[PDB]
């Protein structure tokens, strides 16, 4: 119900995996973002919670060259800091 | 992918 307009960098990540809209739901932002890491195979193949994005656009949005998906606050900081809520 | 299960713990 609550819609978001993602900022230029976060939008290029969602759009680079096949998403064509500009206003998203939180479910869609999390789907397309998780699909971006899977398509780009950014996850550590053995412990798939670790995400390497040092030479990736995701790293600019994140701040660090790597993160663990278990760090929810850190992931939600990048998500809401790079979107406009309506 | 075991990645996807980890990532689903983000939402709702």
């Amino acid at each position: 119900e609550t819609l978001v307009r993602p900022k230029p960098l976060l939008l290029k990540l969602l759009k680079s995996v096949g998403a064509q809209k500009d206003t998203y739901t939180m479910k869609e932002v999390l789907f397309y973002l998780g699909q971006y890491i899977m398509t780009k195979r950014l996850y550590d193949e053995k412990q798939q919670h670790i995400v390497y994005c040092s030479n990736d656009l995701l790293g600019d949005l994140f701040g660090v060259p790597s993160f663990s998906v278990k760090e929810h606050r850190k992931i939600y900081t990048m998500i809401y800091r790079n979107l406009v809520v309506v | 992918t075991s990645f996807l299960e980890y990532w689903r713990l983000l939402s709702p």
